[PDB]
């Protein structure tokens, strides 16, 4: 349509997702926070077609995509498990959190090391 | 006289795989340091054309703005890059650009690993470079996949860096930061006591710039054999100038007849022997 | 306090909308008049930048991308496809390839190329 999704004010939309970038270093955690304090949370990746503009995006940021050791596999902070064929992760600093860079990558760094993050809400 | 240039030398390490956080940048300026930069922020090292500290750093901001961005970007290279050796790793990226006298320009791109040279390119001619070893090689192929498919560098990225490193000398140029001066040597002729009717006389130039100088004796005005003299070496004097000095025997009585002659930066003098 | 959720106004279909200004990014690497051409086909035109605040979405675009930022022979000043003075204090312009056109590059870069130049470019529709 000739109009965007519904989103919080002044935010970026693109295909009715709603997405914003942050300055402010933070670490995950803190971060996780800054998102949900505008009900929002860690960006999340589920199409390469629909987050298309996500090719764009210069430098690495504080992701959605959590470690949980128990099992071993990789899932977003709400419930979601990775869909497989999106992001392909790389180690770069040992820690459970990743961020994401450019032509879909996740890093992997130390959950408490500050960094930059992009918070995004979905649509029904 | 020499080219100005603009170094910037960037280090990221690692410790086990993992890479750290924290990245330091260099910066030089016609070969003196400018700029020190941390993963937070750009802050000038002593002596600008100011003395005293107080300039208006805040344009920093710029640097630290870009030099964050490169910091960031060389941890991804360097995440690339597995290694099946404990301990630590560094990874360098040093960017360099010059204006010679002509005006022409030169430029490259350095990476280094663990201290060793592995990859280059000449940023004029955009031809990639590599040593001659199997080790340095798979590193080099390494970093140039990945700044191909994942950094997603194309031509134009090269023009640009080519670009930026000689818009940036230029600036600071422009902007009066970077006082070349020449300083002209003191000149001072000595002798020893006759040990059998013979003395030493020396000649010492003290507290000049640029370091290229010309010193030497001279009997009746030709200049002596380099075998006949003893030479100082070229010692960086503590303040940013050099001294040198040259040396030869002469029979005690000759001495009128021995000159010390000097060319620097286009002054030619002659200094005899006092009396 | 509330939650309020608005709409981003008229904008082409899958555009990427961002405070009343639609953008979309062509990795079909053209010339600069085939850019031109390319959003003028379609009511807009390359990418004009007028305010850092307004458009600070651009600080975070990877890569170099056409913009509607021409050159004027008499003056040698830059101005938009519409007249439009280039502000002051918006873009640092960088000389990389005598030429008449500018590349856009990340955090507010201009860098100077060749028209004729293949690059990938973003069209720009402000909202009416």
């Amino acid at each position: 349509e000739s109009y965007c999704g519904p989103c919080p004010k002044n935010w970026i939309c693109y295909k009715n997702n709603c997405y914003q970038f942050f300055d402010e270093s933070k670490n995950w955690y803190e971060s996780q926070a800054s998102c949900m304090s505008q009900n929002a949370s860690l960006l999340k990746v589920y199409s390469k077609e629909d987050q298309d503009l996500l090719k764009l995006v210069k430098s690495y940021h504080w992701m959605g995509l959590v470690h949980i050791p128990t099992n071993g596999s990789w899932q977003w902070e709400d419930g979601s498990i990775l869909s497989p064929n999106l992001l392909t992760i790389i180690e770069m600093q040992k820690g459970d959190c990743a961020l994401y860079a450019s032509s879909f990558k996740g890093y992997i760094e130390n959950c408490s090391t500050p960094n930059t993050y992009i918070c995004m809400q979905r649509t029904v | 006289m020499e080219p100005h240039s603009l170094r910037y030398n960037l280090t990221v390490l690692s410790w086990d795989g993992s890479v750290q956080s924290g990245f330091l940048t260099e910066v030089h300026l016609d070969g003196q340091p400018f700029l020190r930069c941390d993963r937070q922020k750009c802050r000038a090292k002593p002596q600008g054309q100011w003395a005293e500290d107080v300039l208006g750093n805040k344009t920093w901001d710029r640097e630290t703005r870009d030099l964050t961005g490169n910091g960031k970007d060389l941890r991804m290279t360097l995440a690339h890059i597995k290694d099946q050796k404990e301990g630590l790793h560094s990874l360098q990226e040093i960017r360099v650009c010059e204006i010679h006298e002509d005006n022409s320009t030169r430029s490259s791109q350095h990476f280094y690993y663990d201290g060793e040279l592995f990859l280059s390119q000449n940023l004029e001619t955009k031809e990639w470079t590599m040593p001659q070893s199997s080790r340095a090689q798979t590193l080099a192929m390494n970093v140039r996949n990945f700044l191909k498919e994942d950094a997603m560098k194309t031509k134009t990225h090269y023009h640009a860096m080519h670009a930026d490193c000689l818009q940036e000398l230029r600036r600071y140029l422009k902007s009066g930061v970077v006082l070349r001066r020449t300083v002209p040597p003191m000149v001072n002729v000595t002798r020893s006591e006759a040990s059998e009717g013979n003395i030493t006389v020396t000649c010492r130039a003290s507290g000049f710039y640029p370091w290229n100088i010309t010193l030497s004796w001279r009997q009746d005005g030709v200049s002596l054999s380099h075998d006949t003299q003893q030479w100082g070496d070229v010692l960086p004097d503590g303040n940013g100038t050099y001294q040198t000095w040259v040396a030869t025997r002469i029979c005690q009585g000759e001495e009128q007849r021995f000159t010390c002659y000097m060319e620097h930066s286009g002054n030619h003098s002659t200094h005899p022997v006092p009396s």
